[PDB]
């Protein structure tokens, strides 16, 4: 997730859908984006 | 329109009726916005290559 181009393929399925970094944000690192930022290209 | 019974006796006459009514339509819109990201747009129309 955080190398974007090694997200491009997906290898696994998002698969739970639930409300994230509401729960315990206990991610090293996380980004909640909207439809688009600069730092992804 | 309605039906109607033919009652007897010490009653009114049953006379049929109908009943015209006029209900009128609502106007909504939804709206939605992706706003697009600024470099990108440079990056995809060319002239950054």
């Amino acid at each position: 997730g955080y190398r974007y181009a090694a997200a491009i393929l997906p290898t696994g399925s998002i698969l739970s859908t639930i409300e994230v970094a509401s729960h315990r944000r206990l991610f090293d690192f996380f980004a909640a984006v909207r439809s688009d930022e600069n730092s992804l290209y | 329109h309605q039906p109607l019974i033919a009652r007897d006796g010490p009653h009114p006459v049953e006379q049929p009726v109908h009943n015209y009514m006029t209900k009128v339509i609502d106007r909504r819109a939804l709206n939605a916005a992706f706003s697009l990201a600024t470099e990108a747009i440079a990056l995809l129309t060319g002239e950054a290559l």
